[PDB]
């Protein structure tokens, strides 16, 4: 029996491969809101 | 008195160490350097009247 | 304790240096 | 997933499965998914993890060994306790962890390694550290590193092998 | 640590050490320098000739030691190599038998030697998916085209202020 | 099993199928009748992957031999005819409309 | 621990643990185990279990020497019912808890077959018949099967 | 149980000393909660008998 | 003694943090000397020879039967 | 005797060297605190005592250098011996296989060790002075005095190599050749221990059986060392070692 092998049957693959640890969080917004300091404190403490 | 001020180290591996008679305090007191890293703001007195 | 000093002093005295 | 909930007319229990040929013909051995929490237990060969770890490292280049950094354990218990990080060994979680979670498109879900936590056993770890519901657990075999037991304190469950029925 | 490669930074079966001094696995470095020459010990690229092979002795333990000296060679002991002879002898060895005396010749065999062959390679000190959905995509970019009612749906004026006292807007700065 | 081929032959229908590599003899590629082959790709298996309705290999026509016949090879004039224990499939046969 | 909820490790651990602080507890326990062998029946199965359990842990701890099954005669018509669930639940602690191995093992070496013996009969067929009958019951077929291989050996 | 900083992050060493809890009028002896609940793995195996047999 | 044990400062911690000791809590090898009994027996012969004359033809008279008439 | 042992390090390694600055300046302010850079990579310091070991990092890290240093806990420096004769041979051969080396280990007698520490023994002498010594005091062999060729680890060290094997010792010629590197191989063996590294006391070798290469040339004269030494470990370890 040639087989498949396991996890080659699953739906998906290389979801991003260019994604590599890039800075959103380290660029500097002067925006209040907007910035990724804000989105950091509001997704820790916000459930 | 309270406290003066407020990871992983090699010298306390537990698989290199020989303890025949275990350090105490009064030790380390006699021997400020010798038995203490970092001993800071400290006297180091001895007498042998 | 003492049949096993030099035993012990051996393992511990190569474990830092002799390997 | 057919195999673990078995054949419809005869469904089976939580971590069950039907014969020994079927439970261990795939590295998935357990999982277990709370509200949204997902514990899953992979048991690999020796040429398994190997290609495994060739096809990450392919992808995701690691040759000044900071694979070894970000990897995080659990500082609760003694570093006679915690988790080993040798290549081998860390090269292993990164990759298990990277080959789960590209089978997530990220416009339904996703799934990131700083909020999870992979731990390994091997012939360097013998401890199986993991944290469930509110607990925080470290399977100790007999076999493996322990010419030493006790039976102490009760924070410490005697696992019992329900075949052999012996500790 | 001693007789592992660098690369890969695990276990080499068969070693080739660097003329600088670190062992490069000649089974993955022959693999590296075949897709990208340079090396990783220093990210120039260096010539083939140079990798040439070692030998690292092996007692009744079969361990990795040094011939002359009997000496277990881990990543304590210094390990000097000689390049010509084919032979590594411990640094020590090679040392007060050879820089002691004048007879600069091998260290296992009968064969002189270079007063520079000899270098410090160890010293710590130093979508398929089915059928649905592919006669589904096919019939959706055969059947579907183009859009109407949100194709056309999707002092100053007052957007800046607009989408700046409200988050759901797009940021105008000027 | 142990690099040995016999009469054993697959047909491809995906890519990148790397795990062969070294393991199964690469000989050919098939020009026409890969329509043939999404159509066989597309019919309704068992979990055996063993399809519920016939797909059979009718005829054969070498339309191009360079190897010579080693003697003893018998090349037979007709197709000897299918006997039952090879077209009774305990199965659906093709013919059957459904 | 005998009128505990349930059997907890806790007590037997205690006393044992003064049992190790000094000789006193161990002959005490000499007497202690002589003596629930002697007022075993007295109980329910409950308090019953618990202490077989109590015992067992003394046993594999090896607080109480594997001695003391001197006084564990095998016979019929000396085993009340009450001992032969009580030692049941004994041995199944024992290899339970020491995996069956080693528990075959000291049940095996000699030295201590003086006191075994009035567990493992050979001398009298009888009990013989109905001890090893009995391990067969709680299922360690090694001992079983060994010990009446020797009284097929025997006539 | 308090026990040897340096070696209690190394290798679970045991208990050498005693800190105390809370500071109570004389000897006084309060109980404790941890005693009058029963631990889960005698539950569990409790459970197991009981409906076992009841089944 | 202090000895890594107890609080820093039992000031905001709800004890006195008063500290105690957990009270419960207890083949040549012949041949090659044969040779060295050989040796000596070459050596003081004609030591205890050259003592009762030195001609070196006296001594290795004696010498030569120590050696011969030994070994056989 | 210094005798105390203490490894050093900085908390940071980034500051090495100038901790390295402060460790010379007090090997050149003290008279015998010895520092040495141990295999392990370590930084040694072997002293005399309590006291002596305070004052030392009272000034290493009060002056000469400022970092935080952590330190280790003291410990000995060993020695190494036997017990009792080496009661058969394992014989090493050079590299080449050229020359064969049959050698037995034994221990000596406290005494004469003490003596060769005391520099009474002194063999600036000669042989003959050696002899007088030797078999005045303590009923050694003249020809034992004869086959004393040297004494290992270094000016003094308590150990001595013999060479007793009478047919092929008057082989001068290839031995009276082969005797430097035969006392550097021993010396070697010596001083850098069978066991655990620390210096070997008191203990006899005897050379039984010289098999040299005729013409020991540059192949023996270099591969020949090791091979002493490896001698001197099988003699000890195979019959009897001890601490």
């Amino acid at each position: 029996k040639v087989k498949r092998r396991w996890d080659d049957d699953v739906v998906f693959k290389n979801c991003a491969k260019g994604v590599d640890d890039q800075k959103k969080d380290k660029r500097f917004v002067n925006d209040t809101l907007r910035s990724e300091f804000h989105k950091k404190f509001m997704e820790k403490y916000i459930k | 008195f309270e406290p003066l001020v407020r990871d992983w180290n090699e010298f306390n591996d537990i698989n290199k160490i020989i303890i025949r008679q275990p350090i105490r305090t009064e030790y380390k007191i006699a021997f400020p350097y010798l038995y203490n890293n970092l001993p800071h703001h400290v006297h180091l007195t001895w007498y042998h009247t | 304790p003492a049949p096993h000093l030099a035993r012990e002093f051996m393992i511990k005295t190569r474990r830092r240096k002799g390997l | 997933a057919s195999e673990m909930a078995g054949p419809p007319q005869m469904p089976n229990d939580f971590l069950s499965f039907q014969d020994i040929a079927t439970e261990a013909a795939h590295p998935i051995r357990l999982f277990c998914r709370y509200i949204d929490r997902i514990h899953i237990f992979f048991r690999f060969t020796a040429d398994e993890a190997r290609d495994l770890i060739q096809r990450y490292l392919t992808e995701h280049p690691d040759p000044n060994n900071e694979n070894i950094v970000g990897y995080n354990n659990k500082k609760c218990w003694p570093r006679d306790a915690r988790m080993r990080l040798m290549k081998h060994d860390v090269n292993l979680g990164r990759a298990v962890f990277w080959d789960i979670k590209n089978r997530l498109p990220r416009s339904v879900t996703t799934v990131q390694w700083e909020n999870s936590f992979v731990s390994v056993y091997s012939k360097d770890n013998p401890n199986l550290l993991f944290n469930m519901c509110g607990f925080e657990c470290r399977i100790l075999p007999k076999c493996r590193t322990s010419y030493e037991e006790f039976t102490h304190k009760d924070g410490v469950w005697n696992l019992q092998n329900e075949v052999t029925k012996e500790r | 640590p001693f007789d592992h490669c660098s690369l890969s930074l695990q276990p080499f079966v068969y070693p080739v050490c660097t003329p600088d001094g670190i062992v490069f696995d000649l089974l993955n470095i022959v693999p590296w320098l075949k897709k990208y020459g340079t090396n990783p010990s220093n990210g120039e690229k260096l010539d083939g000739r140079s990798l040439i092979k070692l030998n690292f002795s092996k007692n009744s333990e079969g361990k990795y030691h040094c011939p002359v000296l009997f000496t277990v060679f881990t990543n304590n002991t210094h390990i000097v190599a000689v390049r010509t002879t084919g032979n590594v002898y411990a640094y020590e060895a090679v040392e007060q038998l050879n820089i002691k005396a004048k007879n600069f010749r091998d260290l296992l065999t009968d064969e002189p030697f270079s007063r520079q062959d000899i270098i410090t390679l160890q010293d710590p000190t130093n979508k398929n998916t089915n059928a649905e959905t592919r006669e589904t995509l096919q019939e959706l970019y055969k059947e579907f085209k183009g859009d109407e009612i949100l194709a056309a749906t999707m002092y100053s004026t007052g957007k800046v202020s607009a989408s700046f006292t409200s988050t759901a807007m797009v940021p105008e700065t000027t | 099993g142990s690099d040995q081929h016999g009469s054993q032959f697959l047909i491809t229908t995906g890519e990148n199928l790397d795990y062969l590599d070294g393991v199964h003899t690469v000989f050919g590629e098939v020009t026409e009748g890969m329509d043939i082959i999404k159509k066989i790709n597309e019919t309704f298996v068992d979990k055996d992957f063993v399809p519920y309705q016939d797909i059979r290999i009718n005829h054969t026509v070498i339309l191009d031999d360079p190897f010579d016949d080693p003697p003893d090879l018998l090349i037979p004039d007709r197709s000897p005819e299918p006997t039952r224990e090879q077209l009774d499939s305990g199965r659906i046969g093709a013919d059957e409309e459904i | 621990c005998a009128q505990q909820r349930t059997y907890e490790k806790f007590f037997g651990l205690l006393a044992g643990r003064f049992c190790m602080l000094k000789k006193e507890y161990m002959e005490s326990f000499e007497g202690i185990f002589k003596e629930q062998y002697d007022t075993i029946h007295r109980l329910e199965t409950n308090k019953l279990r618990n202490v077989a359990k109590m015992f067992a842990h003394l046993l594999y701890t090896d607080s109480l020497p594997w001695s003391v099954l001197e006084c564990i005669k095998l016979s019929e018509e000396t085993t009340t019912s009450s001992s032969r669930i009580f030692v049941k639940i004994f041995f199944q602690e024992l290899c339970e808890y020491m995996g069956l191995p080693k528990l075959n093992a000291r049940l095996k070496d000699e030295t201590l077959q003086p006191f075994f013996e009035g567990l493992l009969p050979r001398d009298n067929p009888r009990n013989t018949r109905f001890a090893i009958n009995f391990f067969t019951s709680i299922g360690l077929g090694g001992l079983t099967d060994e010990l009446r291989e020797h009284l097929k050996n025997t006539p | 149980p308090q026990s040897d900083l340096r070696w209690s992050k190394q290798t679970d060493v045991g208990i050498t000393h005693f800190r105390s809890g809370m500071s109570h009028e004389e000897d006084q002896l309060i109980p404790n909660l941890y005693r009058y609940i029963q631990p889960w793995e005698s539950e569990f195996i409790d459970s197991q008998r009981v409906w076992a047999e009841y089944a | 003694m202090y000895n890594g044990i107890g609080l820093p400062t039992p000031r905001g911690s709800g004890t006195n943090g008063y500290v105690q000791r957990n009270l419960s809590l207890v083949p040549d090898i012949l041949d090659h000397e044969r040779k060295r009994r050989v040796e000596l027996r070459c050596l003081e012969l004609e030591e205890m020879m050259e003592e009762q004359g030195y001609e070196e033809q006296q001594i290795q008279e004696k010498v030569a039967t120590f050696r011969l008439m030994l070994l056989e | 005797t210094s005798v105390i042992k203490i490894a050093v390090e900085p908390v940071n390694p980034s500051e090495l060297p100038k901790m390295l600055d402060g460790l010379r300046k007090v090997n050149k302010s003290y008279p015998s605190l010895t520092t040495k850079v141990e295999e392990s990579g370590e930084h040694v310091i072997l002293g005399t005592g309590e006291l002596y070991l305070d004052c030392v990092m009272h000034d290493l890290r009060k002056m000469y250098s400022e970092i935080d240093i952590k330190v280790a806990d003291p410990v000995v420096t060993f020695c190494e011996t036997v017990v009792e004769t080496s009661s058969l041979k394992c014989f090493a051969e050079t590299p080449n296989k050229k020359n064969k080396i049959t050698m037995i280990a034994e221990p000596l007698e406290k005494g004469l060790a003490e003596d060769i520490e005391n520099e009474v023994v002194q063999i600036t002498w000669n042989r003959k002075k050696l002899g007088e010594f030797f078999q005045t005091k303590y009923d050694w062999d003249l020809l034992a005095a004869r086959s004393i060729w040297a004494f290992g680890p270094d000016a003094t060290g308590p150990n001595i190599l013999v060479d007793d094997t009478l047919p092929s010792e008057v082989d001068k010629a290839l031995l009276g050749s082969v005797k430097d590197s035969i006392v550097q191989g021993f010396q070697w063996g010596t001083r850098e221990g069978p066991l655990c590294d620390e210096l070997i006391r008191n203990v006899k070798f005897k050379i039984l059986d010289a098999v040299v290469a005729q013409e020991p040339l540059h192949r023996g004269g270099g591969q020949i060392i090791p091979t002493a030494r490896r001698v001197v470990y099988s003699a000890f370890l195979m019959a009897t070692p001890r601490l």
